[PDB]
């Protein structure tokens, strides 16, 4: 309902948590030419080593995509140098953080969350393919998140532009709301039901996770597929009289064999070579999700972002990162407007042939008076000329009403 | 110069110290552990620092308390 | 299509997507911002406007005193782009 | 006989086709409610005919 | 014909991801222009926004 002298403003906030999933590498894989083309036999060899340095060239190609996973790890993830510890004693206002800190009675020294989300993905060498371990074993990623999580509890965003600078938990909430509009005393006078909403939200989640991973289940099928169909392939005529080598080994003399040799020769390298093309598209892809991941880890959970829906939907106020098999997760901690109340609204109030506008608010009027409040939390206040500003004549404005403005000076003068 | 033998049993022989990505051969194993200056692999890193190679255990980073 | 080589419609008709477009619009011009962030509040546009130029750093007196002229450089702006327009796609062409 | 690379070239082909769907969802579905503008036309002089 | 296929089926892989970057952008665009006011320089059109 739009109409010319109306505004809606809201009452109640509501706080929530939201995931979000990225894929940030693959499981990086080396293979070898002369036993998968050839298998073992010395007269392949031989046949093939005229064919050129395709093989050369597919090993270069391969390692390279190598090289660039463990980059992008190391990318999203070492972003801090210091490997903080939070302390033993738990006091922060009343919020309660047992969930994703790390416990350290579990061997690998994982939080409650990393742990489900670990179970959920459960994934679904001898033929010259080979897979190759990570850089990072997964205990030393998990020491990056906690350090991270410490940092943010405990030093705000100042941690990560300089020394770790430590300040209490309600004055760094108070200073993430106030850089939203949302003055100081709104969080003060009401920190017991910011501390329970924010509980309950994170136990939704918790529930909400044990029951939705299909992002970082997508990569790993893609990979058992691309390898099944490549290791399928060797069993294919491709125009011979058999499709082993060690039937071609007997049966037949050198003249007369070699061209059938020479035909399973060619089904076999435009196979590798079709397997190299996708994986390097595919590389790629993931090259640049990873590179997303990384701004999302140095934008929201360094600081606080401001850039409308990039670390969630709502008003953003922290975050909070979590790994996952060849992946992170996001747990977004944002603000919502609940309860709305229609007021009627004027631009400026001329007290006495001068127009007075709001320094930071908007006027609002029950019906039966004039108030100045905040835009986004009705919180009525007064008229005085500690509130508002003067300019012009009020003649010009299209919206003009007429109310006194209190200027507590004219009563003190007594 | 050191060599690594990898996805082999270290028992099987074609100063051995069996890592994860495979044995590997003509290097020695410490209990420090400094940044790490090349991957050899599974959270192994290899350095000339000390003179011979030495294969150790990266180190994320120097700690402290706020 | 008589080689074995066929066309597929897209999933959503034209219709659809100027629905969603228009809503786009109406959300905008009655709601600011706000309905991007929870439920459509709803606001007049001049403050509206005045709001926007604050937040450049421009005070709003200097919106308010001067509605006239910025209502009338905006008709004559969009009246421009709709000539020019009607004369440039290349991107979308390509 | 030559091999399954009919099956291999379909999905490749598949693949694009929902890829295509995703990007308009993404695009344009930022919005859930269809919101409706007033028959009344007053925006302060403002003209969006 | 083979080889052709396989040809075809390639360049459109490209194709594609190059399409999926453009799109992604366009979202950006869609959802920090329109659903807000932005603030960085040159993002949505030259002079203030
Ligand atoms: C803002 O909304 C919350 C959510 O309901 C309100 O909190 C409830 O308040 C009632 C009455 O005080 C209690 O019985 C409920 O137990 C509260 N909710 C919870 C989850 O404990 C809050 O009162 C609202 N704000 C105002 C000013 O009414
Ligand atoms: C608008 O708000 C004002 C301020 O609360 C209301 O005025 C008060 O009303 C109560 C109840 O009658 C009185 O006890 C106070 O003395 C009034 N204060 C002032 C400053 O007038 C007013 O009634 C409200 N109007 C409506 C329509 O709700
Ligand atoms: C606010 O009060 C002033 C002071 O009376 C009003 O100004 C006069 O309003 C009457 C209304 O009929 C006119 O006839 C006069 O010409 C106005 N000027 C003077 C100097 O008296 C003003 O209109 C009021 N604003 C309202 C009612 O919205
Ligand atoms: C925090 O939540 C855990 C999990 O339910 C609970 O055991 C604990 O009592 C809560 N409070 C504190 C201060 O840890
Ligand atoms: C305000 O009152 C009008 C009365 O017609 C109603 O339509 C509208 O929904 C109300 N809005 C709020 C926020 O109370
Ligand atoms: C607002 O609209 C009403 C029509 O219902 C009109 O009478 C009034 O003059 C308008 N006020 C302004 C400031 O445009
Ligand atoms: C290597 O062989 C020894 C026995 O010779 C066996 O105990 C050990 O588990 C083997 N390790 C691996 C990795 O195969
Ligand atoms: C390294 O530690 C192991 C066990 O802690 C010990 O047996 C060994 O002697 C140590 N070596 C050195 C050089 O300290
Ligand atoms: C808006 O522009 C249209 C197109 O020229 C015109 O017909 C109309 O009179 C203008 N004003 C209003 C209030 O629609």
């Amino acid at each position: 309902a739009y109409s010319n002298n109306s505004i809606a403003i809201p009452t109640n906030f509501t706080i929530s948590v939201t995931t979000e999933i990225l894929p940030v590498s693959m499981t990086k894989t080396s293979v070898d030419c002369t036993m998968y083309i050839c298998g073992d036999s010395t007269e392949c060899s031989n046949l093939l080593l005229q064919y050129g340095s395709f093989c050369t060239q597919l090993n270069r190609a391969l390692t390279g995509i190598a090289v660039e996973q463990d980059k992008n790890t190391q990318e999203v993830f070492a972003q801090v140098k210091q490997i903080y510890k939070t302390p033993p004693i738990k006091d922060f206002g009343g919020f309660n953080f047992s969930q994703i800190l790390p416990d350290p009675s579990k061997p690998s020294k994982r939080s409650f969350i990393e742990d489900l989300l670990f179970n959920k993905v459960t994934l679904a060498k001898f033929n010259g393919l080979t897979v190759l371990p990570p850089l990072l074993t997964d205990e030393m990623i998990a020491q990056y998140t906690s350090a991270l999580l410490a940092g943010t509890i405990t030093s705000g965003w100042t941690f990560g532009a300089g020394a770790a600078l430590q300040i209490p938990f309600a004055m760094q909430m108070a200073y993430r709301f106030n850089g939203i509009g949302v003055t100081q005393n709104v969080l003060y006078e009401n920190q017991k039901l910011i501390a329970n909403q924010f509980n309950s939200a994170i136990g939704k989640i918790q529930d909400s996770l044990s029951s939705a991973l299909g992002k970082l289940q997508d990569v790993v099928n893609q990979n058992a597929q691309a390898l099944n169909t490549l290791v399928k392939q060797l069993s294919s005529n491709f125009g011979a009289i058999s499709s082993v080598l060690n039937d071609i080994l007997s049966r037949l003399d050198p003249p007369e064999a070699e061209v059938q040799i020479d035909r399973l020769i060619t089904g076999r390298l435009q196979s590798l070579q079709t397997y190299v093309t996708q994986q390097l598209i595919r590389a790629a892809e993931i090259r640049a999700s990873a590179n997303l991941a990384a701004t999302k880890m140095s934008e929201c959970v360094l600081g606080q972002s401001k850039r409308v829906d990039f670390c969630g939907k709502g008003y953003h106020l922290m975050s909070f990162p979590q790994s996952a098999p060849h992946g992170v997760v996001f747990l977004h901690v944002t603000y919502v407007p609940a309860q709305e109340k229609n007021f009627t609204t004027a631009p400026a109030i001329c007290h006495d042939g001068k127009a007075h506008f709001p320094r930071e608010g908007v006027f609002v009027s029950n019906g039966t008076h004039w108030f100045v409040t905040q835009r986004n939390f009705y919180e009525p206040q007064i008229i005085t000329t500690d509130n508002t500003f003067v300019s012009g004549n009020c003649d010009v404005v299209i919206g003009i009403v007429n109310n006194t403005v209190y200027d507590p000076l004219q009563p003190e003068l007594d | 110069v050191a060599v690594l033998y990898q996805g082999v049993n270290c028992t099987e022989v074609p100063n051995v110290f069996q890592t994860r990505a495979g044995c590997l051969i003509g290097a020695e194993h410490v209990n420090n552990s400094y940044e790490c200056d090349i991957p050899i692999g599974a959270g192994i890193c290899a350095s000339y620092q000390t003179q011979s190679i030495i294969a150790y255990t990266m180190s994320l980073g120097a700690e402290n308390s706020v």
